């Protein structure tokens, strides 16, 4: 079924387009546990996470392919899609690092 | 992309 193929702490993030600041993923301010998962039986991956806290989801998204995934600093990356875009502040260098290449080990997948 | 935080 859904197998967690990475684990990294990261504040997940949407951009307001209309005052132009970020704001917390699902209201919830506060850091999360993202893992993207690999549904084995379909071959898709989506990015989860929950807060680290009282354990919310704040998000739930698939990953597409052709992807463009944007690594704007060391520790803020980002996503979109028709919607919205989205961005995970990790809390460390390490997080960051290690989700970007689960990240590019599913975008191999889809691509 | 949007600047970050």
């Amino acid at each position: 079924s859904e197998q967690s193929i990475c684990q990294a702490r990261a504040a997940v993030m949407v951009y307001d387009d209309a005052n132009k600041k970020w704001v917390p993923a699902g209201g919830s301010t506060g850091f999360s546990r993202v893992h993207i998962y690999h549904h084995t039986g379909n071959n898709t991956f989506r990015v989860v996470g929950r807060k680290i806290q009282d354990h919310q989801v704040v998000i739930n998204c698939a990953i597409p392919k052709g992807l463009k995934y944007n690594q704007a600093t060391q520790t803020f990356h980002q996503w979109r899609d028709a919607r919205q875009v989205y961005g995970l502040n990790f809390g460390s260098k390490e997080d960051a690092n290690v989700f970007a290449s689960a990240m590019m080990h599913a975008l191999e997948v889809l691509n | 992309f949007p600047p970050p935080p």
